[PDB]
This record gives structure tokens, C-alpha cells and sequence, in this order.
């Protein structure tokens, strides 16, 4: 089915993006301080215990 | 090895004793041999609890064979020598006698021994906890999702 325009009508919006070796690499905020929350998590439960 | 049978053990233990041995001129008695059989096998089954104590490979005689005398211990050459000052230790109250202190400090030796390699088989670390991260550095167990260890 022929749709209007010239583009694929998808627009993406990305944030730290690139390709590493030829593959696509994208990253928000979150990806990097994953670590750290859920070492905090698991203390406090400990501490809790 | 020389020493093969409970019946060597119990003649080693005796002789260390002093009661019977060609070192003097007494010969061993069946009777002091029966009841030291007894307390070998009574000795070897308390040390070995049900395989949480200490092993040893000590083969227990059965009901079936009416002579318990005779039947080889199958212990390792390496625990000959604490199973029978262990045992002289242990009959010497038999004749109101006392173990000397050469024999007392030999059968502490030898079971300290005896169970060195079994702790060290036994002193392993725990598993991880159920509630620890599996850290962003592994990349397979980031990508399967396997966030957090097993635990148990």
C-alpha cells in the first residue's frame, strides 16, 4: 500500500549514540549508575537483617 | 605394609603397652585379644560418625563373619600408627594400667593427622548470596539477564 510522503514516517530520537564495531550503541542516563543502586539496595537490606 | 589385620593392630597396640610382646616374655592372651577387637571397633565407629567424623576407609566387620580377628582394617598406611597408640591409649585402663607420655602425645599427633586432609577438603567457601548483584562487567550474564547469583 502506497503511503504519502518521501521518508519512512518514523522518527527516532536517540541519546549517546554510535557504533562500536559496526554495531549500534545507545545509552540514556541509567545504564551506568545500575551498579552502584543495586549495591546500595543489597546493603540496606542487610542492614536491615 | 606389615601391619594388615585388626589382630596386627591389636598386637601393636599391646605390644606398645608393654603387656604382651617379645620385647618382654609374655604372649597374647585370646581374651585381651577379643576385648580389644571390641574396643578398636567401638574406637573406629565413633571416630568415623557416619562419615561427618573422621575417615579413614576402616572397613567394619559385619554380624555374618562370626571372627572379627583376622579381617583386614583397610586403613591407609598413613593411619596405622595413630589407630593403634589411639587404641593402646584407649585399652590401657583395660589392665589398670596408664599410657605413657611418649604414647599419649603419639596418638594426639597422629589424629591431628589423621584429620588434616579431611579439614582441609572441608574448610570451602559459601556460595554467593541470593541477593548480591552479578555486576555489569560480566557481559553474557548482563545479557541473559542473570542479574543476581542463585544464592543456597
Amino acid at each position: 500500500q502506497l503511503i504519502a510522503g518521501e521518508h519512512i514516517p518514523i522518527v527516532p530520537v536517540f541519546g549517546e549514540w554510535g557504533f562500536v564495531e559496526d554495531k549500534e550503541v545507545y545509552e540514556g542516563v541509567v545504564r551506568l549508575t545500575k551498579d552502584g543502586q543495586r549495591l546500595r539496595n543489597m546493603i540496606m537490606s542487610f542492614n536491615a537483617d | 605394609m606389615q601391619i594388615k589385620t585388626k589382630g596386627d593392630l591389636v598386637r601393636a597396640a599391646l605390644r606398645k603397652l608393654g603387656v604382651a610382646s617379645d620385647a618382654t616374655l609374655t604372649d597374647v592372651e585370646p581374651q585381651s585379644m577379643q576385648d580389644a577387637v571390641d574396643d578398636l571397633e567401638a574406637m573406629m565407629a565413633e571416630w568415623y560418625q557416619d562419615g561427618k567424623g573422621i575417615i579413614t576407609g576402616y572397613v567394619f566387620s559385619d554380624d555374618e563373619n562370626p571372627p572379627a580377628e583376622g579381617d583386614d582394617h583397610g586403613l591407609r598406611s598413613s593411619a596405622v600408627s595413630a589407630v593403634f597408640h589411639n587404641l593402646a591409649c584407649r585399652i590401657a585402663p583395660d589392665y589398670a594400667l596408664e599410657a605413657t607420655a611418649k604414647i599419649i602425645a603419639t596418638a594426639k599427633y597422629g589424629k591431628e593427622l589423621l584429620y588434616k586432609q579431611t579439614a582441609i577438603s572441608r574448610a570451602k567457601r559459601a556460595p554467593y548470596p541470593s541477593r548480591m548483584p552479578t555486576g555489569s562487567g560480566n557481559s553474557f550474564a548482563n545479557l541473559n539477564e542473570w542479574h543476581y547469583f542463585p544464592g543456597e
